[PDB]
């Protein structure tokens, strides 16, 4: 419990990188968060909007 | 300029799909232009 200042640096680095990777799974309003779904399911004029 | 069946006119666009767009007349994805078409039934042939 004394080393909490150093352990917080490790925890913050890990927490930030996990959050950056987790955000790949989000839709942001697109029909899927998986890019190969959009590219395989839609014609180009629709796919580029997604 | 050319002639087609009336149902095919809908294919004449950037990124459209169908037999004419595949095998006869295709526009680029960045097309700058106008498409004009009319029911010339009196050509029938």
């Amino acid at each position: 419990s004394a080393l909490g200042k150093l352990q917080n640096v490790v925890n913050q680095n890990a927490q930030a990188l996990n959050t950056l990777v987790k955000q790949l799974s989000s839709n942001f309003g697109a029909i899927s968060s998986v890019l190969n779904d959009i590219l395989s399911r839609l014609d180009k004029v629709e796919a580029e909007v997604q | 300029s050319f002639v087609i069946r009336g149902d095919e006119v809908r294919q004449i666009a950037p990124g459209q799909t169908g037999k004419i767009a595949d095998y006869n007349y295709k526009l680029p994805d960045d097309f700058t232009g106008c498409v004009i078409a009319w029911n010339s039934n009196n050509l029938d042939n």
